């Protein structure tokens, strides 16, 4: 009946806000972001995201 | 710019290390966007993370405000406020709004949107256009017509942002929107193509005279209004195609990445797709100013190499875009239209919204039932009904941490084909679901427990089909992993399927409303009525329905089912599509909502300042805390990996703890510690009387009589701030603005009844003329007797 | 009857030379349409302007008043300033609460 | 008078066509009709306060 | 809730006796009305008394307040003010008016 | 460094206003004024509309 | 002519049908003027204050 | 906005239904001239 | 019934006697439906 015995046990453990682990924290969206962002130039092409800044791999 | 960092800043700006890689990346992302660097990869640009980067992902603060308003709709989804309500919706509320809510009004209210409702449901569906050059994302479009004489065709967008795991979010859709211009296309030929990123739709009508052949495409006006058709003429280019009467010739409406530079496509439609290779094939160009130029044989075959599998064979049809498989619209005998691109399979038409409206004009409470809900719809094409029966523990009595997913393969192994998945349990939860049947073996259930699968060769419980109305499971293999895995024969439909693409009107109609006349409810605070509202969705105790009783507690089906907590919250972020394709996520809000009526009744039972009515608030939040239970400790866990940033790039971070709910605890303790320390709604103390004063003899009765005579209408919470002078003067100025809006509705109203006169008059005027008429001939007829 | 046909045509001509005729109307309406319109593209804005200043006055900003649309295409745009008006009152009622 | 009723039926026909139709007002009275209902519930609000 | 009374309080809150006893008897009426408490006669909720609880009889303030409207009308009632006047009557007012 | 994110809430609203029509937006505001007399100067405008 | 007559009728059907009809005017009238009366007993009142 | 410059004026100049002009300005007489000229007119018009 | 007046009156029409019902229920204006 209570919040605990239904609604509960999604994600198993949780982290406090402030953390570099969190999924809002900003190794988040700098990890998505570059997830996204590392494809937009061809591995040749000198623009290549790796290429210009070999360190943020 | 080429390094993505400064090195002309003040040396006195202090910034993260990583927080400066984002605003490189960042600033690298920009100039893609903004296309300052030559070549951007057009397939990842046109990903969804970028149409987006406008709005939300461009910035630390709101991509993550808008990842929080995800990953917990239920703080912030509302009933009042939701991307993507249908225009039936809009008139609803404004039908609602006209008069004082309460039942009757909502019946009138829902035979309205039923009644509208029915026109669409069932819609024969005809051409379909795809946009992103993957499936995976961008719009896809549809046209429609509808059953009557009057084609109105309409057409439907859909996003597959929204489509998760075999389930459009139901959101995703659009409500059909009627095309004004009627026009006759020849067969199927109309068909869709977004151009100059604006949605076209081009239909071939030849009008006879030796048969015709040219096409007229038109296009949209932000109103929806369509502007007026333009015409080619292939006379010459479709005629030289091989025809017979089965001609339905190709139209290959396929968008250019950039330019503006549309790509018809004239092709005939062979039966098989594989030596359909190196066939002939004729395109015609067309440009951002409208010109018509022939495809080259070399060029129309260089188009064919990456183009064909979009277009389709004999009797069955694909879809267009700028496993690459298309899509396939398929209408069956059982009468259920629907899209397949992957096995995945998702019912566009539903057939019952005649019964809906019947069983909907008879009372609200008969519409809201949970056996409205249970009305079955015609199977999707083919397919396999069975259930499955599972234990909830493998590789070890602990087994896996948390999660499972179920799969099915294909011939020669196509591809997994996630259909369900889910968690850990005590229970065994007995499962049905449906599954496809296109066509050694035919199907098998793949299962992945997150550690050990078996995932053996051959292995799954196996199905076979071919028996001609008999498929049987012959294990051969496994069914030691699971316990019962049962085939329901007769079965050949299923409840109305909430991930169908009309959904939505089931959202709005079940869930959505009953939530906005409780929301509309508690802020007037008449508080059992807004209860009752919501017990049309969720109620302890259950429901004791025409008789006896019954276990469930959630009156809207689609919560009742699920329960679970899926491993992936979508994406799209829609605060709406992460729920519908997660229904705990309405349950949890349902719950808050509730939560918000005992809180709410607690507050109006606390400010009143007297004694016993802090009793009644002491019980209202007792009566809240034995509702949340226990408040669950959430063990806040640092154990962190450091990862290389090259390492997390791989398709992992801890959710956050979710205040809002908590502060519901917190508040809790908080209001009460206030009870019992007599603190007042504040911490500010208050010295009340044991016996409170009895109320004036004769306030009760002015209350009382105007309770008597209508409306509750009353202020709860007020007194307010204003002097009677200045809230006199502004009160008045509000009347008197009311009385304007009374005098232009007043010559609104005789100015309508004085329109409807002078038509029926018309009306009658014709009626009349055409007697007249008759004897006028007839006279005609007595001077040739004469 | 040609008196009568005469008599209709020098009707139907008086509708084309008085000053109210038909051809006013659709020029007026054409001018008092794009006043109108315009007209609404400002008032709109100092709707969103008082808005603006009642979320800040209140401190939420989530508050969200003036909907769109409220601009019909079709119907001329007729009741839009009547459902401003709406709005507005709905926007001071919210405050004074 | 086969005219007669042509003439007729284009009148009825100008009558679906005319901006101002019946539809319109159909369609206003309900907007206006909400607006001013809900514009009461207001106004009886702050008649009370 | 069983004991219906707290235990939990502030030790310096000062309550009379039967006061006490009220706030007690109070919570289980309002429990058997929410109906937290599983089998209540049905014949006795339905009673008048029950009715009234929610307007009148479920605060010595009221319940009182009402007890003395009723238990002298001569000082209250009013031609003007009166539960239960028949339109007719609307109407009448209306015509004089 | 790292700006606090917007409200859940407010980027919500604002997706909807988008949805349903029209940029119409304030950009650089909340202008000078209290709403007071925002409010009725606005009303003001409406009556004139 | 019958049909005459019939037209006749649903004509004046809809007189009796149609929400602006004479029945409300009556309605009207008699509110509004017992709202003008006694509007006026108050007038008099204050200008005479 | 943008794009409504663009149909006067852009770099990378137009895709124009097909491959690709060389021509960065839409409006023609923009597009040639490019010489400002010895006399600066007369007539105080700033547009003629 | 569900807390709100209902009147049912079985009106045969004719055509042998028939036999059914007819229920009706009232809007909060006494307007019935």
């Amino acid at each position: 009946i209570g919040y605990n015995n239904q609604f509960s046990g999604r994600a198993s453990q949780y982290v406090a806000p402030g953390t570099v682990s969190s999924m809002f924290s900003p190794a988040a969206y700098l990890t998505e972001l570059y997830r996204e962002a590392r494809n937009l130039h061809a591995s040749d092409s000198v623009y290549y995201l790796d290429t210009r800044r070999p360190d943020l791999k | 710019q080429y390094l993505l960092i400064d090195n002309q800043v003040s040396a006195a700006i202090k910034t993260t290390r990583i927080a400066e890689a984002i605003a490189s990346i960042q600033l690298y992302v920009n100039r893609a966007l903004e296309n300052v660097e030559e070549n951007a990869n057009s397939g990842v640009i046109s990903r969804q993370f970028f149409i987006d980067w406008d709005k939300y992902n461009k910035r630390y603060s709101t991509w993550a405000g808008v990842s929080q308003l995800v990953y917990y709709p239920e703080n912030y989804i509302d009933p009042t406020m939701r991307i993507g309500q249908t225009k039936m919706m809009d008139a609803l509320l404004q039908s609602v709004s006209q008069s004082q809510l309460n039942a009757d009004t909502v019946e009138d209210a829902f035979m309205s949107y039923l009644t509208s409702f029915e026109q669409v449901a069932n819609l024969k569906v005809i051409s379909a256009y795809h946009d992103n050059i993957n499936n995976d994302q961008g719009l896809t479009y549809f046209i429609g017509l509808s059953e009557t004489d009057a084609g109105e065709y309409y057409w439907r967008s859909v996003d597959h942002s929204k489509f998760n795991d075999g389930k459009f979010a139901a959101n995703a859709w659009s409500e059909w929107h009627k095309i004004d211009c009627p026009i006759n296309p020849y067969k199927s030929t109309i068909r869709p193509v977004i151009y100059k990123s604006r949605l076209y739709l081009l239909w071939l009508e030849q009008k006879e005279i030796d048969y015709r052949y040219e096409l007229k495409l038109a296009h949209i006006r932000y109103d929806g209004t369509w502007n007026t058709p333009i015409t080619f003429d292939v006379n010459k280019k479709i005629s030289e195609l091989k025809l017979e009467k089965n001609r339905a010739p190709g139209l290959y409406c396929a968008g250019y990445q950039g330019e503006d530079t549309l790509l018809v496509m004239f092709y005939n439609q062979q039966d098989t797709l594989d030596s359909y290779k190196n066939a002939s094939m004729q395109g015609l160009y067309i440009f951002a100013d409208m010109a018509s130029k022939d495809m080259t044989p070399e060029q129309s075959n260089v188009y064919r190499d990456n183009s064909y599998q979009q277009f389709d064979t004999n009797n069955v049809r694909r879809v267009n875009n700028r496993t690459d498989n298309a899509l396939t619209l398929h209408h069956n005998e059982n009468g259920a239209q629907y899209m397949q691109w992957q096995s995945y399979r998702t019912r566009l038409n539903t057939l019952f919204a005649r019964q809906l409206v019947a069983r909907a004009t008879t009372g609200i409470d008969t519409i809201l039932s949970m056996e409205t809900q249970n009305i079955q719809e015609p199977q999707l094409g083919k397919g396999f009904y069975a259930t499955f029966v599972i234990p909830p523990y493998n590789l070890s009595t602990h087994g896996d941490e948390r999660w499972f997913k179920l799969y099915i393969k294909h011939v020669v192994d196509n591809n997994s084909h996630i259909i369900y998945s889910g968690q850990l349990t005590d229970t065994n939860i007995n499962i049905t679901l449906f599954i496809p049947l296109d066509d050694d073996y035919h199907a098998k259930v793949y299962m992945t427990f997150k550690k050990s699968p078996s995932d053996g060769t051959w292995w799954g419980p196996h199905f076979v089909r071919d028996d001609k109305g008999i498929v049987t499971i012959n294990p051969k293999s496994i069914l030691t992993h699971f316990e019962s895995v049962n085939v329901l024969n007769n079965i050949s439909s299923e409840p109305m399927d909430f991930s169908g693409a009309n959904s939505l009107y089931f959202w709005e109609l079940f869930y959505y409303t009953p939530m906005l006349v409780a929301q509309r409810l508690l802020h007037e605070q008449n508080f059992d009525e807004a209860n009752r509202w919501l017990k049309y969705v969720w109620s302890p105790s259950g429901y004791i329905v025409h008789g006896q009783i019954q276990n469930y507690q959630w009156n809207v089906r689609p919560l009742l089912e699920d329960t679970s907590w899926n491993s992936d919250p979508l994406d799209s972020v829609d605060p709406d599509a992460v729920a519908q394709h997660d229904p705990m996520h309405y349950k949890v809000s349902t719950f808050m909502r509730t939560l918000d009526l005992l809180i709410a009744r607690g507050d109006h039972a606390y400010r009143q300042l007297e004694r016993d009515t802090l009793n009644e608030a002491k019980m209202w939040y007792m009566q809240a805390l034995h509702l949340l239970g226990d408040k669950p400790y959430l063990p806040l866990s640092t154990t962190w990996s450091d990862p290389r940033l090259d390492r997390a790039a791989d398709i992992l971070f801890l959710p956050q703890i979710n205040e809002v709910m908590m502060n519901y605890w917190q508040t809790l303790a908080q209001r009460v510690y206030n009870l019992r320390h007599n603190l007042s709604i504040d911490g500010q103390p208050l010295y009340l009387p044991i016996y409170a004063t009895p109320a004036d003899p004769k306030a009760l009765l002015s209350a009382a009589v105007a309770t008597s005579q209508g409306g509750g209408k009353l202020p709860e919470s007020f007194m307010s701030l204003w002097r009677f002078p200045h809230m006199l003067e502004n009160a008045r100025g509000m009347v008197s603005q009311l009385t304007q809006f009374g005098s232009t509705l007043q010559n609104i109203i005789e100015r309508q009844d004085a329109e409807a006169l002078n038509a029926l008059l018309q009306n009658q005027a014709a009626e009349l003329i055409l007697t007249n008429l008759s004897i006028q001939d007839k006279t005609i007829e007595e001077l040739d007797a004469e | 009857l040609k008196t009568q046909q005469e008599q209709t045509q020098s009707q139907l001509a008086f509708l084309q030379r008085k000053f109210s005729n038909q051809a006013l109307y659709n020029w007026l309406r054409g001018r008092l349409a794009a006043i109108y319109f315009q007209f609404y593209d400002l008032a709109v804005a100092r709707c969103l302007m008082a808005e603006q200043a009642y979320r800040w006055e209140l401190n939420d900003d989530s508050a969200r008043f003036i909907k769109p649309g409220a601009w019909q295409g079709t119907y001329a745009g007729l009741l839009a300033g009547e459902t401003l008006m709406l709005s507005l009152a709905q926007m001071e009622d919210a405050h004074l609460k």
